[PDB]
């Protein structure tokens, strides 16, 4: 349904075959499905219609909270406590958002594996590639910080990685 | 070592220099004063209990005098304590202002230019 965006959680076009009866015998599954429909799906639908009718008479909205962007930990003086506090809060929010991004990608991967059935090893290559990329990025950013993590430790990790990459690049240039 | 024993202009047994009158007095609802009154009330209760009298009801005049005396002493005690701390801060700031070489304000460095070692936890 329209509850979620179908671009963030995509699905294939859902091709299903038409029934081709080849026996004179009746199909018990169809008879049981008709019984289940008429006996379960209709009263539930009526109850849902009543509940939605009651809901439409009382409609109110809640809004997603917006946050502005503040200076990062790089634009803060060494002992400036207030700027450090704002930067740390913003960094923590970004960490939560990145965790949720990884969660979305993992949900895509699991849904693909279940959906594709016996052809999952070939039909889910793109989702596996996306998860590998996002996992590599996330791992670089936050792994090994440990408990008592902060924006300063993440910055130190990034600086160390940049220094190593610069040295490797300059030594490969001399080759 | 005595830090304030011989500070120029100090009167030997004053307990409250005239300079202290320039500071805001403690409010009568100061929680420290309330704690001193609590101490006086506890002293009154212990006085009742030691003398084998009904602890809460025995002497109301005595308990009132206890609370009043503790509050009365505590008010002047707090005034003197606040005066001493104001003196300490005044002297500190004057000395820092008069010796600029010993208290330099060096250049501020942002965290984007300071190299901090990263220690992985694994
Ligand atoms: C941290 C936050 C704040 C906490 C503050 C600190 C703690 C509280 C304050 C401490 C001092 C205050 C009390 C001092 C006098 C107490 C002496 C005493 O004997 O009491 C008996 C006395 C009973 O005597 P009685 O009623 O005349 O008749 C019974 C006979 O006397 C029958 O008596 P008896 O002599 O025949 O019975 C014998 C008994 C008699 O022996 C005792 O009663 C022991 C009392 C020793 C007093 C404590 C020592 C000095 C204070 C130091 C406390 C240190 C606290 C820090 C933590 C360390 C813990 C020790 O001895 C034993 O049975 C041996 C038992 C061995 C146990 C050993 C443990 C003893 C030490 C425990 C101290 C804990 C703190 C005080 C406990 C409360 C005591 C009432 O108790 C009371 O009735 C008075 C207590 C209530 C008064 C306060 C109520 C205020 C009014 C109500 C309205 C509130 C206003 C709210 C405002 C908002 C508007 C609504
Ligand atoms: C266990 C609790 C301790 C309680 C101790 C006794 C408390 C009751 C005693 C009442 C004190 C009365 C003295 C005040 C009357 C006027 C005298 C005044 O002029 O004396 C001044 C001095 O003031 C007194 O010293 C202040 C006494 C207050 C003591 C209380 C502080 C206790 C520490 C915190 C514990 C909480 C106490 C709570 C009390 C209920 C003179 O200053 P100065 O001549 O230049 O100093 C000589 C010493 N020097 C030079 C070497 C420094």
């Amino acid at each position: 349904p329209d509850s979620w965006d179908k671009d963030v959680y995509p699905e294939p076009p859902r091709r299903t075959p038409a029934p081709a009866p080849q026996t004179s015998l009746p199909n018990p599954v169809t008879y049981l499905t008709k019984i289940f429909d008429l006996l379960v799906d209709r009263p539930v639908t009526l109850a849902r219609e009543f509940i939605e009718q009651q809901h439409a008479k009382n409609r109110y909205y809640y809004y997603h909270r917006e946050f502005r962007r503040v200076p990062d930990i790089t634009e803060c003086e060494e002992k400036d406590i207030l700027c450090m506090f704002e930067a740390e809060m913003q960094w923590r929010r970004d960490y939560k958002v990145d965790q949720e991004i990884v969660n979305i990608i993992q949900e895509r991967l699991k849904a693909c594996q279940q959906r594709e059935g016996e052809s999952y090893r070939q039909n889910c290559a793109k989702e596996l590639e996306q998860f590998t990329q996002v996992s590599k990025a996330f791992q670089d950013r936050y792994s090994d910080l440990g408990a008592h993590y902060s924006a300063r430790k993440c910055l130190a990790k990034q600086k160390q990685r940049m220094l190593a990459e610069r040295k490797a690049a300059k030594e490969a240039a001399a080759a | 070592m005595t830090m304030m024993s011989g500070r120029p202009g100090r009167v030997p047994l004053q307990f409250l220099p005239n300079e202290a009158r320039s500071l805001p007095p403690p409010k009568l609802t100061d929680p420290r004063l309330v704690y001193m009154g609590f101490l006086g009330y506890c002293s009154g209760l212990i006085d009742n209990a030691i003398r084998r009298r009904p602890v809460v009801s025995a002497g109301l005049h005595r308990q009132l005098l206890y609370v009043t005396s503790f509050v009365f002493f505590g008010y002047y005690l707090l005034k003197r304590q606040d005066y001493m701390y104001a003196l300490r801060d005044h002297d500190m700031f004057a000395y820092v202002k008069s010796h600029p070489e010993d208290f330099p304000e060096k250049d501020k460095k942002t965290y984007g230019e300071i190299l901090e070692e990263f220690h992985p936890v694994r």
